[PDB]
RNA sequence: AGCCAGGAUGUUGGCUUAGAAGCAGCCAUCAUUUAAAGAAAGCGUAAUAGCUCACUGGUCGAGUCGGCCUGCGCGGAAGA
């Protein structure tokens, strides 16, 4: 029911979780199990909380209206199911881990665990420092 | 079959059916049969008509005949020359006028009262529509 | 609150009558307050898209007539026998 | 088929046609669906 | 005690009586009996059980659904699921006035080559019109 | 190799492991003989259902072998045993549908937070939850 | 409109509990697990399997979807 103002609505809320948290995430529709999927995206689920934004509104125009406030390069469009795991804890938290294990598995693929960060630029994930 | 229990006179004349109907607005039930078309309604037709709706929507529900037979039509028997009086009675029919309400209907939803109307509807001589209240 | 735009009537009577129902008007009347009964003339269609709704006949209507709005209330409405159309409404001011 | 003189869509996968003028009525679920006059 | 045929679990147990200590005829009290059994299925109004057997019926797994779906036309039930190597084995309760020639049924259904064996379990209840036929046919 | 491919609903829920003769014969499409009856679930079907429901996925593999993770304790196991009355739908309106008693519910949660968990732990206690009252009557709690 | 996918692991339902089957009868029971769970569609509905009531996300670039009133038409419409 993505109307114009209900669409409006529905991806500024969707944004404002992703911009307050970590990187959101994305899950194709290519194949999933009966159980193997369910029970797996339960406990991503549990594990990543009760507001990750398992909906997809990631039209290409969409996202150029919601989204494309800052950070433009995930304005483009993510031609595919999209589910988004969001991570309030820390960069790069447990729910990016599960998307990321996952894009190999227990589901058709994650989109390379692509997401949206700030700085936009470190391919590398938040392991800057060695130690 | 409806017909009057009893009755001033055994025959009426003929008469005309001419004229609308005052019956036009739904006064019981939420919901109603109108009749868009002119002409006779025997008991048969009547009942068979009541029959329909009663069967069509449940058991719940309350439904008013808003229309009854009281007039004597008559037919002479088979191989019998004109005249050598009246013909006697055989049944009764309620003439029938365009915009007369013939049954209404109350505890219904809207789809199942059309359903069971034009079920009813089926089963009558004449041109009928579904009508329902309102205000005023 | 409805707002409904009318003309007053020139000629009234019964073939006057259909023919503004032929026309696609129909005849209404604005009668009591302290003046006289003003006939006029209204859009049909219009009319029964507004008068759908139940509010039609307990709100208060302005009609307004040769540029003057006039604040009145649906007092009955004569309703064609068999088909969705108005044959004329009264209308009581205020 | 049918030749009923009044041809409904029996079920969802009826569909209705106007070859030759005649209206039909043609399933592709199961064939006694199918009927011929409007 | 219904229509010339047996009864099973029916337990008796004379509590009263009247006699004379003198000589208690055993064929006199027959008629006491017989009235009594006859007074006691009156007020008991109890019902027939007819005869339900087993049949157990091997039969490949490409005609499963067919064959249970005759014995389920028949008024019959099921009890036990099972998967032979080579066919499978279903189980089930049929009557007796039922399942006349079910052999050439079964072969028809199954290409000649399931078979079926009987061994005559317990009996159950079973509405069947013909139990008060068989007895009003003779009147009262 | 593939989980079950093939769940037939012809399984009794607890109780006696393998209870076909009961279940009925109109299940013949899964595999389930001597061997697969009582694998695993005669040794592991008795500290998850004890006289309380709870049904069992057989879990039968293409791989010449059966072996999954098999169910946690079941909800309606939970609550109809922390309940006392096991009744619910079919006469869930007209009269008792069983007692769905916050006690029940907590047991659930506390106990049934290993496996058999949604969106959560908390989120499966609630889930039972629902189905101890969603059986269509609910005693005080 | 057309082309890429999803419907359980509390749930043989707590069940007319010998289930009547994650879609017989059934009461009604989001069941958080959501691009979704109705405890109900053709399938096998006595059962999985693979298409899958529904519904959505993606694909593609301008009309789209249906109801009401009315004008003229079509079938219904076979005889010596
Ligand atoms: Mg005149
Ligand atoms: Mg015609
Ligand atoms: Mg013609
Ligand atoms: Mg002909
Ligand atoms: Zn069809």
């Amino acid at each position: 029911m993505a109307l114009n103002l209900q669409d409006k609505q529905a991806i500024v809320a969707e944004v404002s979780e992703v911009a307050k948290g970590a990187l959101s995430a994305v899950v194709a529709d290519s194949r999933g199990v009966t159980v193997d999927k369910m029970t797996e995206l339960r406990k991503a689920g549990r594990e990543a909380g009760v507001y990750m934004r398992v909906v997809r509104n990631t039209l290409l125009r969409r996202a150029v209206e919601g989204t494309p406030f800052e950070c433009l390069k995930d304005a483009f469009v993510g031609p595919t199911l999209i589910a988004y795991s969001m991570e309030h804890p820390g960069a790069a938290a447990r729910l990016f881990k599960e998307f990321a294990k996952a894009n190999a598995k227990f589901e058709v693929k994650a989109a390379a665990f692509e997401g949206e960060l700030i700085p936009a630029s470190q391919i590398d994930r938040l392991a800057t420092l060695p130690t | 079959m409806l017909q009057p229990k009893r009755t001033k006179f055994r025959k009426m004349h003929k008469g005309r059916n001419r004229g609308l109907a005052q019956g036009t607005d739904v006064s019981f039930g939420s919901f109603g049969l109108k009749a868009v078309g002119r002409g006779r309604l025997t008991a048969r037709q009547i009942e068979a008509a009541r029959r329909a709706m009663t069967r069509a929507v449940k058991r719940q529900g309350k439904i008013w005949i808003r229309v009854f037979p009281d007039k004597p039509i008559t037919e002479k028997p088979l191989a019998v020359r004109m005249g050598k009086g009246k013909g006697n009675v055989e049944y009764w029919v309620a003439l029938i006028q365009p915009g007369k309400v013939l049954y209404e209907m109350d505890g219904v939803p809207e789809e199942l009262a059309r359903e069971a109307f034009k079920l009813a509807a089926a089963k009558l001589p004449i041109k009928t529509t579904f009508v329902t209240k309102t205000v005023m | 609150m409805f707002t409904i735009n009318a003309e007053v009537r020139k000629e009234q009577g019964k073939g006057a009558s259909r023919r503004l129902r032929a026309a696609n008007k129909f005849p209404a009347i604005i009668y009591g307050g302290k003046e006289a009964p003003l006939a006029i003339e209204l859009d049909h269609d219009k009319v029964m898209n507004m008068q759908a709704k139940a509010e039609f006949y307990s709100e208060v209507l302005t009609i307004v007539v040769d540029g003057k709005e006039i604040k009145v209330k649906a007092q009955d409405v004569q309703r064609h026998p068999y088909k969705p159309k108005l044959q004329h409404i009264d209308f009581v001011r205020a | 088929m049918k030749v009923r003189a009044s041809v409904k869509k029996l079920c969802r996968n009826c569909k209705i046609v106007k070859r030759d003028g005649v209206i039909r009525v043609i399933c592709s679920a199961e064939p006694k669906h199918k009927q011929r006059q409007g | 005690p219904l229509a010339g045929y047996p009864v099973v679990d029916m337990g008796i147990r004379l509590h009263f009586g009247s006699y004379h200590d003198v000589d208690s005829s055993e064929l006199a009290f027959k008629l006491a009996a017989s009235i009594a059994f006859k007074e006691g299925f009156k007020k008991a109004k109890l019902v027939l059980l007819e005869p339900i057997m087993k049949v157990e019926v091997e039969t490949p797994e490409e005609n499963t659904g067919d064959v249970i779906g005759d014995l389920s036309r028949r008024r019959g039930m099921l009890k036990g699921q099972e998967s032979e190597v080579t066919g499978v084995k279903i189980h089930a309760e049929v009557p007796l006035s039922e399942m006349f020639g079910y052999a050439t049924q079964l072969r028809s259904l199954t290409k000649g080559r399931a078979s079926y064996t009987m061994e005559f379990l317990k009996y159950d209840e079973a509405p069947s019109n013909v139990a008060q036929a068989v007895i009003e046919a003779r009147g009262k | 190799a593939k989980k079950v491919q093939a769940y037939v609903k012809l399984q009794v829920a607890a109780g006696m492991a393998n209870p076909s003769p009961p279940v009925g014969p109109a299940l013949g499409q899964q595999g389930v003989n001597i061997m697969e009856f009582c694998k695993a679930f005669n040794a592991k079907t008795d500290s998850i259902e004890k006289g309380l429901p709870i049904p069992v996925v057989i879990t039968v593999y293409a791989d010449r072998s059966f072996t999954f993770v098999t169910k946690t304790p079941p909800a309606a196991v939970l609550l109809k045993k922390a309940a006392g009355i096991k009744s619910g739908s079919g006469k869930p309106n007209k009269d008792k549908v069983g007692k769905i008693s916050r006690a029940q519910l907590q047991e659930i949660a506390q106990t049934k937070a290993a496996d058999m968990t949604g969106a959560d732990i908390e989120a499966m206690t609630r889930s039972i939850e629902g189905t101890a009252r969603s059986m269509g009557l609910v005693v005080e709690d």
